[PDB]
């Protein structure tokens, strides 16, 4: 799997690491005691929707129709 | 269920007993409701008072310092004092060794030395203390005199003389606020209605916007 | 969010150093004088002060605890009570309060 | 002010507020620790805070105010009685100025106008 | 913090989300050399407030005590 | 002592100087006096509403009766 | 609750704070006849699915199969 | 789009959510791993995603795309390549339509008019 | 807040049976038809419609087709192309919507 794209963000456990992604190639992996990375090694950012309830969707229909 | 004791009283709780059946009684409940809109109009028709009367403005300047309360440790000088007097009983109870015993010459000879640095420190501590909260206890009463002489003409001003007029006429009003049926009815208190509303155009304008008008020193609750 | 999350206005420099976290310096700080010589400066001020400002310093002490009332009606009944009766703006100007 | 002998306990609980705190009706299994006798009407019971009232007048009657009202019965009513006015006048007049910090009310969630839904 | 009006959820510090733990310190000489516990007696009045009575020494002699 | 007009600076200081916390207390104030000011108006019209049965009375109609 | 937008202060489910728990049953047969826990493999899909392939029979009938 | 080839940091970081992504700068670091002989110019270096852009070249050039293109050195600098603007571009919508999200936006907490303030 | 808090819009009724709590009923629940009484009444409409309603359907489902598109120019475009050359207001007095 590729190298995850870099990501700064990152949570401490005992000491602070002061990590940066862009000092080595490939990212250390995580100990217990020492990281936790952020969350999505192999994310983007998109613009999601949620999908309004279908009887709510009807009753929208009907009042367009009736408009029209 | 706020004004607990006016709705109580306009009931006549305090001098009947309501009536047994839910009906009437329901209905006499419903029938204050005009009278708490009045009483509660009234209360919030009282005139301003200066506000540097009873109480020093807390955000002058001179209380800047920040000054802290001086204190006596009573239970501190009491410890170390018992701990002091634990040291006593220990070459009390060790005298013959402390006093005989060559090996221990250095614990006879300073150990008063040390006592005497111990209980210095002790007293040291209580005798400071002791002095700064009688320069605290002294300032607060001789700088209190100087601001009640320096504040004493504010209750000269005529507000004071408006504040209380406005409560005697208040007085007199709500005493003769009165039940005039027991219809259980908003009818009950016909006549009051009209007293109360001549307090309140007294007071007032209601020809106006906004009869009761906001300023900072005003009544809300 | 984050609960050690701040939110800062003016610039930070932070250490680069392992096992620590902490600002090490302010960008462009300057020094000023020392605790010494701003004692200095103001014992200078204190020593006229006390020397060449106390005379006709009850009147202006009276203007000032005047105008630390709450309303105006009752700051010009302190000046017309207390100060001799004097004048609102006329008092103002004196304590610099006027543009 | 309350114009009945009850209300929905839910329309005094906070909706955007942890509810800590309920108005509960007068506990009328208090008027059975009073061991001396009295009379009272069923009438009188459930209008708020006027129970422990009318409890506290019976004791100050039966008893005085010095090392005879200190019992237990009759201090859980004096104790009770000002307690009820102390938070019915602040639940009063949080329900005078605050009125959308309740649930019922139409301002907790105000619900929209169809001009802004852009349909 | 309860008290301060913030409800709390679990309990411990091992936060599960996105948080910045602070495990105890490594009772190892090498962590205990560069660390040290806050000591909360060190946390004091400031010593200005000595300098408030200067009122009180001008008191008195404006008094004559 | 200056007016209004001549306190755009004093004004300033209060926008540069209070955190925005302070900022946000002292909006939220004006809008709950607004808001209480509307209340104790809508208190005042109800209350100082002629109901039916007092048409035409006025304080001369009041008996001469206390709340005894 | 962490991916679905709920950051996640502490751990576990003992509430700190005005919340209710809940501790899981006590082993004794007294709890163990009252409550039994929930198994995943009775919540099932609604058997009103199986009507959807009424629209299948009807177009293979329609297409002469 | 930014018009420059650096770009503050927090300017891309929420205010009111948790920051859980950053847009770091060029890794520089991974145009060392190339094993073959390349020109580059350190002009080029620092617009954001255009030095993955310029590996991912050189390495198709050296290299096609089958069998030999598959090695770590190249596939981290394709991959980067087109994480980095797809990332850009979701952060350059939110930076167009979404200005109130970041950092030293005056609209993510506004200050109010000196007229809010009743005095 | 507490996690389990539900605000609901219609009244129900709690069980006060100890170790337990659920609702035990609704406040004014009317029980309808039976699942075989709602069947045989369900038969009888869908009889009818397989009887006496397939005559002349093509027209109206290729009216009610159209009507499904997002703009009213599409729908006219529908009506003139699939349902030959259909009127919009007229269509629409056949299929129930218009008031
Ligand atoms: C879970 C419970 C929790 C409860 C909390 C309490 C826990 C219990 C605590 C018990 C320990 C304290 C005991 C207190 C008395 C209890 C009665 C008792 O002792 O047991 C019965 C005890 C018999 O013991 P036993 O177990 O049956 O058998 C003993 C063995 O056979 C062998 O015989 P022995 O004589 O060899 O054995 C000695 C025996 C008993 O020996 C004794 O005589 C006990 C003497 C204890 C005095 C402790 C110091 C007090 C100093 C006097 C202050 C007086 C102030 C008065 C002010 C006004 C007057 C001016 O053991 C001790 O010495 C116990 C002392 C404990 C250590 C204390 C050292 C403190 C130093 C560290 C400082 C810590 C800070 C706290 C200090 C608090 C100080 C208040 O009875 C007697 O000893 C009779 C004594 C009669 C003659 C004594 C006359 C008075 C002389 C006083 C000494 C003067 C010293 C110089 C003056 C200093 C100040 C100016």
């Amino acid at each position: 799997a590729p190298n995850p794209y870099p990501n700064g963000i990152h949570f401490d456990r005992v000491f602070p690491t002061h990590y940066d992604p862009l000092a080595e190639t490939n990212r250390t992996k995580a100990n217990l005691q020492l990281i936790k990375y952020a969350p999505g090694n192999y994310s983007t950012l998109v613009v999601t929707s949620e999908k309004l309830p279908r009887p709510c969707i009807r009753t929208i229909q009907n009042y367009r129709r009736c408009q029209m | 269920m706020d004004n607990y004791f006016t709705a109580i009283t306009l009931l006549g709780l305090r001098d009947q007993n309501l009536p047994p059946f839910k009906d009437a009684r329901l209905q006499r409940y419903k029938s204050i409701k005009k009278m708490i809109d009045l009483i509660e109009t009234t209360t919030k028709l009282a005139p301003p008072m200066p506000v540097e009367l009873f109480m020093l403005n807390p955000t002058d300047p001179e209380w800047d310092d920040d000054m802290t309360y001086p204190t006596i440790t009573h239970a501190t000088a009491l410890y170390k004092s018992s701990a002091l007097a634990g040291n006593l009983f220990l070459y009390a109870y060790n005298y013959n060794n402390f006093t005989a015993n060559i090996r221990l010459r250095t614990m006879r000879y300073l150990f008063p030395v040390v006592s005497l640095a111990i209980f210095g420190n002790i007293y040291w501590d209580y005798r400071s203390q002791l002095v700064k909260v009688n320069l605290f206890d002294e300032y607060i009463q001789a700088r209190a005199q100087e601001l009640v002489k320096q504040n004493e003409y504010l209750l000269e001003h005529e507000d004071v003389k408006r504040y209380v007029w406005w409560y005697e006429d208040l007085k007199e009003t709500l005493a003769r606020v009165h039940r005039q049926a027991n219809n259980h009815k908003a009818c009950d208190f016909k006549d009051s209605e009209i007293i109360l509303q001549d307090f309140i155009r007294r007071y007032t304008n209601p020809k106006d916007n906004l009869p009761i008008k906001f300023h900072p020193q005003g009544q809300t609750f | 969010m984050q609960n050690t999350t701040n939110i800062v206005h003016v610039p930070v420099h932070m250490g680069h150093t392992h096992y620590f976290d902490y600002i090490d310096s302010f960008p462009k700080l300057k020094e000023g004088p020392t605790l010494e010589e701003n004692h200095i400066t103001n014992q200078k001020i204190l020593r006229e002060q006390l020397i060449s400002g106390q005379q006709g310093l009850e009147q202006n002490l009276c203007l000032r605890n005047c105008f630390k009332l709450s309303q105006k009606r009752y700051i010009e009944f302190c000046l017309d009570r207390k100060c001799g009766g004097a004048d609102f703006q006329r008092a103002a100007t004196i304590l610099g309060y006027t543009k | 002010t309350i114009f009945a002998e009850t209300w929905e306990a839910s329309e005094y609980q906070y909706r955007n507020k942890a509810n800590l705190k309920t108005l509960p009706v007068n506990h009328l299994g208090k008027l059975a620790e009073l061991k001396f006798d009295f009379v009272e009407y069923k009438a009188h019971q459930l209008i708020a805070c006027h129970l422990y009232e009318r409890m506290t007048i019976h004791c100050m009657n039966q008893y005085g105010l010095f090392k005879d009202f200190y019992r237990p019965e009759c201090l859980d009513a004096q104790y009770y009685f000002k307690t009820c006015v102390e938070l019915n006048a602040a639940y009063g007049i949080q329900k005078k100025f605050f009125p959308e910090h309740f649930v019922g009310s139409p301002y907790a969630r105000p619900v929209p106008q169809f001009q802004q839904l852009g349909l | 913090t309860l008290r301060a009006g913030k409800n709390i959820e679990g309990s411990g510090q091992v936060h599960f989300g996105y948080h910045d733990q602070k495990w105890g310190m490594p009772a190892i000489p090498m962590f205990q050399l560069m660390y040290y516990e806050l000591p909360g007696n060190s946390i004091v009045v400031n010593p200005c407030r000595n300098q408030n009575y200067r009122l009180y020494f001008e008191m008195r002699k404006k008094l004559g005590i | 002592v200056n007016g209004t007009e001549k306190c755009n600076s004093e004004a300033q200081d209060i926008l540069a100087i209070c955190p925005n916390w302070a900022l946000d207390h002292m909006k939220e104030k004006v809008r709950f006096y607004t808001k209480a000011l509307a209340i104790n108006n809508q208190t005042y019209i109800r209350a100082m509403q002629v109901e039916e049965y007092n048409q035409g009375r006025t304080v001369a109609d009041v008996a001469p009766k206390t709340w005894i």
